């Protein structure tokens, strides 16, 4: 059998074979040389047309031959030299040695689109992470199966990334992966996780036989997952995105069908599904440097009066670096002046997230739509730690044991729940030294608080001034903890 | 056999060069190799590929023992053909 | 029709078969030699694809031939000889000299790619990569070389609930590339876990579907209504086209899912935790138990997992007390790793707390178990069991964990003339069926719980029963380390008042 290169061969000098050329002029050469049999000569032999007796000579011949010498071979004594030289030639340009850019867009377009891909954002995007991202996908696409966890706070701005890292580079789809299929999850019934993969075999399914699509609604979990690998052997390198993944399941099923995953996600331990070693990149809250970059993107206007670039880092502060909640608050500056940026600021407080929700590219109004169900899914205990965390000031580094005071239950049990906390939707900001500390931000602290119930706010108040008894960067010594005091500000406004 | 039938075909330039099958359909035939039938048939072919073709199946048949034959090509005045044959018999 | 030997071959040249051949080249050579009807040159020939008209003739062919002759003649005919004769030099190393096919004609067609197609295709997952039970899975491949001589075998990868047996079937099918390809030619992995009537009759459900070509899986028929005697006919039918095809049945629980296995001449590895399991087969069984991870293993189990290593006299030891509760539990010392998120030996000792405070509840997290803690596993290992031996087991919880104990002294909170052997029959049913208990024949006949197994029994069982068995096994013990208790001293127990007091 001729060898793709062989065989490239009898195809790239095709526009020629056609002009000048018979296979019945061939069939005695061949089959005196034993090349072709009785039936072979027969085949190719009687057919109206010579385009038949060429496509026939052609396939017929690239099974048979060990190797292409003959053909050459036969072209030269036949007249037909021209031709035997210039496979010749093209034979030699490989044994002894070892187009248009918007035309090829078109493809790498079409590649992300048919693998449902959203478009990537563009009037601002964080490359380091976008990078980062690409990167490490590349480096895998040897990988036979893997995981990547796209891991961030609630509309931290993870699923932008993933549209942004397919689709910047021309490299990720077509070099290092063949085809792309990006599928929103959001599982939180039993049956989620095998509807995911009900659908995901659709995306593989060729544009034929949708209309065959039978009732496989109806139809086991080990068959469901049986004719996704049958169908996934005719794809190679086809990447997965799971946008937005809740339950563990849908990991070990991707485990189980050997597949190749890009994960957008807010609970990070659902990689502990998986026992394949599993990379990470964390989507963190928007520094304050790219906060400003953000801003003026989207036509914010920038900090010109200290009390200026003071009303932006109180929306900063309040936001805390939050895609989703920034978006959000430009949607409503419709006035772009620093003025009812500031009313917006102080609005926020007085109405918590509530305040600027507004129609956003996000499926949710506000980020508290969004956080709902992080806290629903909460272990039962853990409901209940989020719950006291109220009390504590926002944006300062606390003590393990001040925290002691308002959660239920050594006292590590606490710090047991609020790791689990920080973990499953970054709640919580740990930090191993000087002294374990965790801390909650403002969107989060702000979402909690408006969310309870007002009189466990005041419950956890005075549950925390009886502990208030005992007998900045500098965290809060040992010797002044009896006074929670420094933060009477951030306590007077309850 | 093999050998045999391999020789009728490495040796096939020269057959399929000079060489004619109505010139050995009388001897063939004389030796009962071949029948009346056979040199008509062979007789009555247009191109001498055709007659050629034809004998070589028949020679690789009929005369699988094409040894009668190896002396063919000597009375013939082709005998620079009956000797490489013989050669190849060798 | 043919057989496994001539089917293995067909099968075995296949990677090439695919890359020079076609059905309808020999279609008129076998209408011919008697091998083919009119349909039947009709069905391959009038194929689009020519991967169709290949499965077809040699599904087909399987069927229609005394033996593998014309085929041989053929590929010759067809100046495709470099085939014919691959297959003869194949039919040849089997007859006359045996032994052979696998080191001369079956070896160099290797290739590791091909193992994760065929592994991918039988539903096996993948292998654990971080740390190897070597002694393991080396022994289980060995013992599976050795039987694929065999027409139809069991071995049973018997051990404790989590206790490790079905990954190391995922590593003895991942490490070598012979077992898949050499000695078997094609996997099929499935998990049992029945529970039911129609389980061990739905399992066989999807063995045939395992074997389905990819090709009617649309034509699948409502195969869910249709008896016993037919899709077990069913299957062997199809069966013809897998020659020296193995199964892994991960997760026996039912004797009568054994039993079909034999009913079927299957060839099986079995993964399950109940051993008797085995007495279902007349069949010479052969077995391998997966026992508590050993102490030097556990090391390095630890460390294979960034779990740092002892550094001080209390420290070597907060690490055996891991290990002491663990009793080298793979699944629970798992767990363990996941909450041990410091690391640090403190935090490690702090677990070894809640463990006593809280039962294996205590470490319960997310892991590649399909379990959050063992208690969620060995609960179905209780169910199962005999009404009369749940009994037993559940008033195992007074006995001090991990300490080798007489028969009489059991005799004593186990209920029930003047021997008590019963106890016992009991006992060895309780090691056997879930590995519950220790057994240990001479210098007496002892048995032992450990804590892992203890902790369960002690947080679930009624708060009650359990300070109820405490006095009665008092009542009794009133009579007239290495050494076992002897007798002159079992009137005291209070040698464990230590390991009592918590109670
Ligand atoms: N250029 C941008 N980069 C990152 N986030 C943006 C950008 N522009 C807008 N956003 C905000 O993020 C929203 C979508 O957030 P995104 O989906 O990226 O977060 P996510 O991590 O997917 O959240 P989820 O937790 O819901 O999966 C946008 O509609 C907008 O509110
Ligand atoms: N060699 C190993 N490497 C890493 N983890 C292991 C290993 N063996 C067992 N485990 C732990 O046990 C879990 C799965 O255990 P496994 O399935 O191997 O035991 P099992 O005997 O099959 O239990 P069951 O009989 O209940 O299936 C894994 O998630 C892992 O936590
Ligand atoms: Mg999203
Ligand atoms: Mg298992």
């Amino acid at each position: 059998m001729l060898c793709e290169i062989e065989c490239r061969a009898l195809s790239t000098a095709h526009t020629r074979l056609i002009h000048d050329f018979e296979p019945r002029d061939a069939l005695t050469y061949l089959e005196g040389k034993n090349i072709f049999t009785e039936d072979h000569s027969e085949l190719i032999s009687k057919m109206s047309t010579r385009l038949e007796r060429i496509a026939n000579f052609l396939r017929i011949y690239r099974r048979q031959a060990s190797e292409l010498g003959p053909l050459i071979d036969f072209f030269n004594y036949n007249n037909q030299s021209h031709l035997a030289d210039f496979l010749e030639d093209y034979i030699d340009f490989a044994i002894n040695e070892p187009i248009a850019p918007q035309f090829s867009r078109q493809m790498l377009d079409r590649k992300l689109l048919l693998g449902n891909v959203p478009k990537q954002m563009t009037c601002y995007i964080r490359e380091y992470h976008v990078d980062r991202v690409i990167k490490k996908l590349d480096e895998m696409c040897d990988l036979d199966s893997f995981f990547l966890f796209l891991h961030g706070r609630a509309g931290s701005g993870k699923s932008v990334i993933a549209s942004q890292a397919l689709s910047k580079s021309d490299q990720l789809i077509g070099i290092n992966y063949d085809s792309i299929v990006w599928l929103k999850d959001s599982g939180t019934a039993p049956k989620s996780t095998f509807d995911l993969f009900t659908d995901i075999l659709l995306m593989l399914k060729s544009e034929d036989d949708l209309l065959n699509f039978p009732s496989v609604e109806h139809v086991t979990s080990v068959v469901l997952k049986r004719m996704i690998c049958n169908a996934l052997i005719d794809r190679p390198n086809t990447l997965f995105v799971f946008d937005d993944v809740v339950q563990e399941e849908t990991i070990r099923w991707a485990q189980e069908l050997r597949l190749r995953c890009l994960v957008t996600t807010r609970d990070v331990e659902i990689s502990n599904a998986a026992s394949q070693t599993c990379e990470f990149i964390e989507v963190t809250s928007l520094e304050i440097d790219e906060c400003y970059d953000f801003l003026e993107a989207y036509g914010m206007p920038m900090p010109v009066g200290e009390k200026e670039e003071d009303v932006l880092n109180k929306t900063i502060e309040l936001s805390s670096g939050n895609p989703a909640t920034l978006m959000m608050f430009f949607k409503s500056c419709e006035p772009k002046t620093f003025e009812k940026m500031a009313q917006l600021n102080n609005k926020l407080e007085s109405r918590g997230l509530v305040g600027v929700e507004c129609i956003t590219p996000y499926s949710y109004k506000s980020l508290a739509m969004a956080l709902q169900r992080c806290v629903e899914v909460l272990s039962d205990e853990d409901r209940s730690a989020l719950a006291f965390a109220v009390v504590m000031p926002p944006g300062v580094d606390i003590p393990v044991k001040l925290w002691s005071c308002v959660i239920p239950v050594l006292d590590d049990e606490v710090a047991d729940r609020l790791k689990r906390l920080s973990k499953r939707g970054a709640l919580l900001s740990g930090k191993r030294m000087p002294v374990l500390t965790f801390k909650i931000d403002h969107i989060i602290h702000m979402f909690l608080k408006h969310v309870v119930d007002a009189q466990t706010i005041a419950n956890g108040i005075s549950i925390l001034e009886q502990r208030l008894l005992e007998i900045e960067t500098v965290i809060r010594p040992e010797d002044f903890p009896k006074f929670m005091q420094l933060h009477q500000k951030f306590y007077d406004s309850l | 056999r093999q050998d045999r039938r391999s020789l009728l075909e490495r040796n096939i330039m020269m057959f399929s060069s000079h060489l004619k099958v109505d010139e050995i359909l009388e001897v063939l035939i004389a030796k009962q190799v071949l029948n009346s039938d056979n040199g008509d048939m062979i007789n009555s072919c247009g191109t001498v590929r055709e007659k050629r073709r034809e004998i070589v199946k028949a020679v690789q048949r009929r005369g699988d023992v094409a040894f009668d034959a190896f002396y063919d090509a000597l009375r013939s005045t082709g005998h620079e053909g009956l000797a490489e044959v013989l050669e190849p018999l060798a």
